[PDB]
């Protein structure tokens, strides 16, 4: 969640979703753990690597 | 794509291409 | 020596000016392939600048 900004770099960041250099906005984060997963693991995402 | 300065006064120049 | 001093320093002036090419000014090569071949691009901008 912290490699979600304009200047970063990695996997996620450069294969999925880059950012502009000079983006203007806000990111926006919060938890979602006790909603997003579940018992035996949740596997309806997907990322590119 | 990248777009011009003269069509965007506020925003990013980077526009969506995907 | 009145007309070899304006063929010297015109030269002068031509030969400061090439050799600005080979300084730094501050940042950390002078080639300008050597940043864009070394940095990822959003600190290649900086020391381009
Ligand atoms: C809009 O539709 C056209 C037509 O299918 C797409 O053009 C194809 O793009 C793919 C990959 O970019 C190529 O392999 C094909 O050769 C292109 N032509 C055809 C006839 O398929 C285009 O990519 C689509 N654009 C968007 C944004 O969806």
């Amino acid at each position: 969640v912290r490699q979600i900004a304009p200047g970063q770099t990695g996997k996620i960041a450069d294969y999925n979703y880059k950012l502009p250099d000079d983006f203007t906005g806000c990111v926006i984060a919060w938890n979602s753990n006790n909603l997003d997963s579940k018992v035996g693991g949740n596997y309806n995402y997907l990322y590119r690597l | 794509y990248r777009r011009p300065r003269e069509q965007i006064i506020i925003g990013s120049l980077w526009v969506f291409c995907g | 020596g009145k007309l070899q001093d304006v063929v010297n320093q015109n030269a002068q002036a031509l030969n400061t000016l090439v050799k600005q090419l080979s300084s730094n000014f501050g940042a950390i090569s002078s080639v300008l392939n050597d940043i864009l071949s070394r940095l990822d691009p959003p600190e290649a901008e900086v020391q381009i600048d």
